[PDB]
């Protein structure tokens, strides 16, 4: 079985950990415990092929911004997460994209744009706006809810497919 | 490159040498540590250059074999308390002229050494509390020290995580599933809902038997902590104290196997016994479908036991397609579980692994590798041995994450939780009984085969193992 | 193309049983082991000038899975029955292991050796004469081994292979 190194990045509080734990444990985390650096493994069959996913769950808080290079070097693919009710988290996306490109020195890094918390009615980032950005990056855009599981497997397994075809 | 504090005031600034650390030849792009002093292990556990969360799990899972919990806390507090450098010459000259110093080196050291190391010390504390809380459960003073340390960390940079970890500790002291699709309907056969007194091997639905055992066996699998495994404590004198979840799980497996054997040899009538064995193989079939490998081996072990394996007249009448199902399951265990290991690594979870080979591999890893390596007069902790153990506990944990999408049936669950085939009898006498029963119902050659009266008053025909579905 | 012997190690858990097979298969000259890899329980050896292949099943650690005993034993043509010389209970267990092997193999004459293992420096509680007597009453060889120094390890396995060849 092939091993895939996935990394989840994005501003603090957008739900990177909740997305990851929903995927790993089928459980919604209600608490907001800021991450420093966590690691998860998941054996899963995707498109009839058995994979081992290593998922690095990263810190969104700005106080940890100087420690990103090290995890971007190892990552094969990145989930770039914002919250659809948080415009600033959407604006932070481009900084993650550019840093990943810089660190890996490549224009061709497997990536998925994720708009999380799509279960909430009070949206402030419109899908079209996020879709336009995703197209400009050449990557898919998937809306998710770590709470209901909507789009969660789709987001992670799409990233796996992009690493596969890379 | 950053200058470091003197090793005289901060021990974790000692240069790497083969006297205090040895690396594996193979990278991955971070170094792999073969051996080191505790000081060097803790420095790399909280290294300023890179993160390695897997090292944290590995260290926290296995450290007790070379370092006491109280000592680990002292060492990481010591790691956390990093001296800042004094102003440089350029800073000095600026200060002497009444100007604000640039403090370029101080700021770089804070940003690139102090804050990553302190954050990673906090990450060890976080992981320690969330995933290895038993150290604190078993030693309240250690917990008091942790609370004090965390609670008195100052500075705006660590504040979010310090406040968080304080809350996490408090929660842990006083201490859910979403799918995806709904679970299939509970299946019933001769025994109807609520009629627990009629529940038995042939009266429950074979599908629902496999499902409820898989739920039970999954819960038992999922409850085993690494603390029940490291140090091989499940094999030692205090195993009931240190490994109660592992042993409950193993005892369930043993009791189910013995129950299958008992159901078979206490059915003296050949035709009825054939029905009993055939039903057990159908339950095996559903176990395979559910990836319940513990359940699969429960059946296989029963069919290969001395009382059952010798029942040639029974085996003869088992449909050829069930023989193949049984033989295929048996072949999983052949050549040291070669096909089992390949199948486990290829299926889509949830599953229930067979725990037995994990125990053997952990025991042998620990027994066959030295605690320390001797190098240039020094004793270094053999950390590759600990990594090998943690790779096994890590794999165990990986299969503990995925829950089964199956509905609990409380009465059937209870029926199997309370299964007690041995009764008040000791193992040897119960086991001798099973074999004598076997000799009775199918005597050795050249004794001819006796006949026996039937015992079941309800129909023997199986409802099969394909699930049904009303609107 | 050479003969392959299926050897099975049995005996009480928690008293250094696994050291025997580990020391045999081990590098020799380097204290290391990965039970996880194949070739960790298979070994080519020359015994009395005849080259053969040893396949050793040691399920050390699984002793609590007591209903799996029969299926593990079934796989073997020869058996090492191991007790620790500082654990009387493990010695008293031997009789039931032997009875169980006989039943599974359906035979009164199963190639086996009795092995008294010294697993640490604690005081011996089983004298070698007791174990000799027990082995003689069974009609099988007795070998004592050390779990630290590799003494007696080859002798235990080679003797069992001779018991098989001469069956
Ligand atoms: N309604 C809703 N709440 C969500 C969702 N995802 C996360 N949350 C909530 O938002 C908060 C932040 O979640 P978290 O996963 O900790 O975010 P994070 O991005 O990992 N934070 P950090 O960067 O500091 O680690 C939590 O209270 C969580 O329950 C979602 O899809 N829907
Ligand atoms: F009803 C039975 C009674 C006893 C058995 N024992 C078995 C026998 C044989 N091969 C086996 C293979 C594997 C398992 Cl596990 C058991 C086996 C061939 C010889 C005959 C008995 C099997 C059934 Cl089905
Ligand atoms: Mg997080």
């Amino acid at each position: 079985m092939t091993e895939y190194k996935l990394v989840v990045v994005g501003a603090g509080g957008v739900g990177k950990s909740a997305l990851t734990i929903q995927l790993i444990q089928n459980h919604f985390v209600d608490e907001y415990d800021p991450t420093i650096e966590d690691s998860y493994r998941k054996q899963v069959v995707i498109d009839g092929e058995t994979c081992l996913l290593d998922i690095l769950d990263t810190a969104g808080q700005e106080e940890y911004s100087a420690m990103r290079d090290q995890y971007m070097r190892t990552g094969e693919g990145f989930l770039c997460v914002f919250a659809i009710n948080n415009t600033k988290s959407f604006e932070d996306i481009h900084q993650y994209r550019e840093q990943i490109k810089r660190v890996k020195d490549s224009d061709d890094v497997p990536m998925v744009l994720v708009g999380n918390k799509c279960d909430l009615a009070a949206r402030t980032v419109e899908s079209r706006q996020a879709q336009d950005l995703a197209r400009s990056y050449g990557i898919p855009y998937i809306e998710t809810s770590a709470k209901t599981r909507q789009g969660v497997e789709d987001a992670f397994y799409t990233l796996v497919r992009e690493i596969r075809q890379h | 490159q950053m200058r470091l504090p003197s090793a005289d005031v901060y021990r974790f600034a000692e240069p790497d040498s083969e006297e205090n650390i040895i690396f594996e030849e193979n990278m991955q792009g971070i170094p792999i540590i073969k051996a080191g002093t505790v000081i060097k292990l803790i420095e790399r556990l909280t290294y300023h250059m890179y993160a390695d969360p897997n090292f944290v799990r590995t260290f926290l899972t296995t450290y007790r074999s070379f370092c006491k919990p109280q000592e680990l806390l002292s060492l990481i507090i010591e790691r956390f308390e990093i001296p800042e450098p004094e102003p440089t010459e350029a800073d000095r000259i600026a200060i002497e002229n009444g100007d604000q110093p640039l403090s370029a080196e101080l700021k770089r050291f804070r940003k690139e050494y102090i804050q990553p190391v302190q954050l990673r010390v906090l990450n060890v504390c976080r992981h320690w509390v969330e995933h290895h809380f038993y150290d604190f459960e078993r030693d309240a003073y250690l917990l008091q020290r942790m609370e004090e340390f965390i609670g008195t960390v100052r500075g705006k940079a660590m504040k979010k995580w310090v406040e968080s970890i304080t809350k996490i500790i408090q929660r842990k002291k006083i201490a859910n599933i979403t799918f995806q699709s709904s679970p299939p309907t509970v299946e019933w056969h001769i025994s109807r809902p609520g009629h627990i007194e009629t529940f038995d091997l042939l009266t429950l639905h074979p599908i629902e038997i496999a499902r409820q055992l898989t739920l039970l066996e999954s819960d038992l699998y999922r409850a085993v902590q690494p603390s029940e495994l490291v140090g091989s404590v499940w094999t030692k004198e205090d195993k009931e104290i240190n490994s109660p979840n592992l042993l409950k799980m193993i005892r369930h497996t043993t009791n189910l196997t013995l129950w299958f054997e008992k159901c078979i040899v206490e059915t003296e009538n050949l035709e009825e016994r054939v029905a009993v064995v055939s039903r057990i193989i159908e339950i095996l079939q559903v176990f395979q479908e559910l990836n319940n490998f513990n359940g699969v081996l429960e059946v296989v072990s029963a069919m290969n036991s001395s009382p059952v394996y010798r029942l040639d007249h029974t085996f003869e009448q088992i449909p050829s397609r069930q023989k193949k199902i049984l033989e295929e399951a048996h072949e999983l265990s052949e050549d040291h579980y070669k096909k089992y290991l390949a199948k486990l690594r290829s299926i889509n979870p949830p599953c229930v692994p067979f725990f037995g080979i994990y125990l053997t591999n952990i025991l042998k890893t620990e027994e066959g590798n030295p605690e320390v390596l001797k190098r240039h007069g020094k004793e270094l902790i053999n950390f590759s041995k600990r990594r090998k153990v943690a790779e096994i506990t890590g794999e165990i944990q990986q299969y503990q994450n995925q829950p089964y999408c199956l509905r609990v049936e409380s009465d059937i669950k209870r029926f199997f939780e309370n299964l007690n085939p041995m009764g008040n009898s000791m193992e040897k006498e119960f086991t001798d009984y099973l074999f004598n029963k076997s000799l009775e119902i199918e005597p050795r050659n050249p004794k001819p085969l006796p006949r026996f009266p039937k015992k079941y008053s309800y129909p023997l025909k199986s409802p099969g193992v394909r699930p049904s579905n009303p609107r």
